[PDB]
DNA sequence: ATCAATATCCACCTGCAGATTCTACCAAAAGTGTATTTGGAAACTGCTCCATCAAAAGGCATGTTCAGCGGAATTCCGCTGAACATGCCTTTTGATGGAGCAGTTTCCAAATACACTTTTGGTAGAATCTGCAGGTGGATATTGAT
DNA sequence: ATCAATATCCACCTGCAGATTCTACCAAAAGTGTATTTGGAAACTGCTCCATCAAAAGGCATGTTCAGCGGAATTCCGCTGAACATGCCTTTTGATGGAGCAGTTTCCAAATACACTTTTGGTAGAATCTGCAGGTGGATATTGAT
């Protein structure tokens, strides 16, 4: 899955990051970071989940995370 | 007559009293406090959506978008600096590519 | 007669094409499927609303971005133009998010 | 399901009578004064715990506002925070 | 004005790991500054986590949840086991 | 005679101080019994456990009285603590000994 | 009181690089260095003293730093919070 | 006597010297005028408690330090041993405090 | 400078997704009038601790000489990432049972609230107590020249 | 390597500030005991909207090739660390006036707490409406090879 998360994507991302030139071992460190960015926000979003009860990550749980994660996001309610 | 009438603003000033209750900031509410944040909410709602509204005019768009939110704030130093941990959805990023990447001549 | 464009050109054409839009450029599926593979390790048999998963990608991919941006200073910094992993590592520890 | 929406819209015809706002628009504007009403909620709440008082008055938002944002805006952000109070009081 | 601290039973505790170790006053005091903060940060998870759910009342469950967001996996562990146990206990009695 | 709540509570931290601190913190109308109890165990746990660390740097250096360089030591060697106060600076404790390898003379 | 900023002498800014295991310091260093801490201290002072302003005191308290400290997540531990 | 350490050599001796102990390291009385003169500059009449004046110092020093490292680390980032302003820079930059 | 293979740009065109003007419904606001209550300003003031000023003195800052190392610039090789064209497998997009999130109601276990009784955590505070900071000599490293 | 110049590590030694210990007043807690209120778990229900299945789109994976970029090696010199002499100004010790922080009593504007009434923002199932996403054409600029 993690390799569904594909070069010529991860590319995508570092050109609106303005990278002209990109070493080919950056695809897999770039993986890592992401895999370990989700995890921090998706364990936080689900213990939100639990608290209430739900069986389903709402939009809101996400929101509230990122908040905690220091990373307020606007368009969602948070 | 209403609050935001009586204050002469375009925000809620008894939603805004309301919430704050709601909120457990403190035991008690002044009865200006709503009045004083109604205004200041209001005044930076105008504030970016003037901005914005530029955006979208040199865009030649007429309907404001999050792209024209993110150029509106992002440009100004304040906004910027105010939103400075905050990201908006389908912003985008300012056009920028560092000079010691453009070919020579 | 083949026309070929040197390294670099096409690149730049990207930075510019890309900085311009805003559509996310990680694919929905394949995204979708990883936060679910991931979420699957803290409570089994969730659900995501939509806007849950869109959410997510919308700030993971700013983040990776703007991580890029840092990567891309610090390669400069070190006098290169092309971003290494050491670069994101620098950026990271800086950040205060690596040790 | 309650949201400035409906106030923003005002707000920017006042600015921009021609101007028109996507939904996303809207919505993160409104996630906008949602996260500005906390902040400043929040400073608020505070000031007064530190100085033991149980009210959080104009008082509090002002130098709620003056600690939370940047020079200038907060320099018409008072303005427009004191006008209101002023207009307010004198009223029927 | 009697400002209180948390200093005598820090010091209890103290006494518990290394009975026959002691603390200086600038100690004491971080030590105190470390208990308020922690103090704030759950509870603050506490106000907020009860406040997204419509709850008027913050209880054991939402002292737990928000030490599970605060604390650092592992501590967060043992936090949780201390916490479950003294309530229980707290419970039984009378 | 009458039973403390700390003491109902098996605790060394005070169930009633912090009861009676959750309320004027004012951080919800009302605030369950169990609450304060809880919280006072883990408050009165991570007290424990950093105390724990400290001592022993304080041993390591032949002291007897633990000082903030002992609890600065401690933190920024444990790896949780040291996360949870990634952002917290504790006055007079200095910094971890540490040197990058490039600064070192010689090779081999 | 007028260039107290240079009080910040080089031996001390010297000091400092070193408990931050720098070997080496370019001789731009220094007035970079005081740069840097003007604007650290007038960003906490300000809010400090904006703390000590609303309580409606002449003396900026410990507390009013630590209060100025933790708004900018610069908390401080060992002065009262 | 003609004895002479070769450079580095002592900075060495400097650091493991520093970061061994725990005292602050910028003078005590200048500090403070600077406090005094950057918080009157910015309002006038105004009185501080010594533990005041203190909490600056530690918490300025505490920063300042953290600081530098972040810095000496962009320097080796650059295959250099020697902090330059434009390393002080990119830490900022990246730091948050600049970018 | 000379094509020319391409990418970029502009003015125009159109239909449809998403914005909008719509009439209705109504519970939840928000406002109004009454009675009760209390937070916290004002004024008098006890008293902590902040600014200040003196004076002695050495820990440190300043300023200089000077040589070597580390930064910077140039050169050059060969490793590798960028550009392509190639082949097609995965992502995207529209359709349908049902898992739940969410609305509504119930009654009790648990949280206010007001009353007394009681224990404890703080502290001025004179007393007592003791880890260790700071001065010390001497046995043991570590550096650097030869 | 041998060796001289020094820095360093270590244990013993003990005045002294800063910590542990206390008698004692004690106001403010914290606890025990009813009386009254209520938040929110439960069980039952319904209609979202979400996971799942199928089909047309539209990337992504791939191997080839070579340009151009990192970094190794070599060099010139500028500049920064070391060492030293000089003496300034920070530090330490103290004593002092008095600013202003902070404690207490008093009482009034402002806030809570219903009660009763009027209003509005949210939602919905409907209808007309529109800004602009892209799709075409043709002119012009950009890039790259010769």
């Amino acid at each position: 899955n993690i390799q569904g998360i594909t070069k010529p994507a991860i590319r995508r991302l570092a050109r609106r990051g303005g990278v002209k030139a990109i070493s080919g071992l950056i695809y897999e460190e770039t993986r890592g970071v992401l895999k370990v960015f989700l995890e921090n926000v998706i364990r936080d979003a689900v213990t939100y989940t639990e608290h209430a009860k739900r069986k389903t990550v709402t939009a809101m749980d996400v929101v509230y995370a990122l908040k905690r994660q220091g990373r307020t996001l606007y368009g969602f309610g948070g | 007559k209403t609050r935001s009438s009586r204050a002469g603003l375009q925000f809620p000033v008894g939603r805004v009293h309301r919430l704050l209750r709601k909120g457990n900031y403190a035991e008690r509410v002044g009865a200006g406090a709503p009045v004083y944040l109604a205004a200041v909410l209001e005044y930076l709602t105008a504030e970016i959506l003037e901005l914005a509204g530029n955006a979208a005019r040199d865009n030649k768009k007429t309907r404001i978008i999050p792209r024209h939110l993110q150029l509106a704030v992002r440009n100004d130093e304040e906004l910027n600096k105010l939103l400075g941990r905050v990201t908006i959805a389908q912003g985008g990023v300012l056009p920028n590519i560092q000079s010691v990447l453009l070919p020579k001549k | 007669k083949p026309h070929r464009y040197r390294p670099g050109t096409v690149a730049l054409r990207e930075i510019r094409r890309y900085q311009k839009s805003t559509e996310l450029l990680i694919r929905k599926l394949p995204f979708q499927r990883l936060v679910r593979e991931i979420a699957q390790d803290f409570k089994t048999d969730l659900r995501f609303q939509s806007s849950a998963v869109m959410a997510l990608q919308e700030a993971s991919e700013a983040y990776l971005v703007a991580l890029f941006e840092d990567t891309n200073l610090c390669a400069i910094h070190a006098k290169r133009v092309t971003i290494m992993p050491k670069d994101i590592q620098l950026a990271r520890r800086i950040r205060g998010e690596r040790a | 399901k309650e949201s400035y929406a409906i106030y923003v819209y005002k707000v920017l015809k006042q600015v921009h009578p021609d101007t028109g706002i996507s939904s996303k628009a809207m919505s993160i504007m409104n996630s906008f004064v949602n996260d500005v009403f906390e902040r400043i909620a929040g400073e608020a709440s505070r000031l007064a715990h530190y100085n033991k008082r149980s009210t959080i008055t104009s008082r509090e938002i002002q130098t709620a506002v003056r600690l939370l944002l940047p020079g200038e805006l907060a320099k018409h952000a008072v303005s427009e925070g004191t006008k209101a109070v002023t207009k307010y009081t004198s009223a029927k």
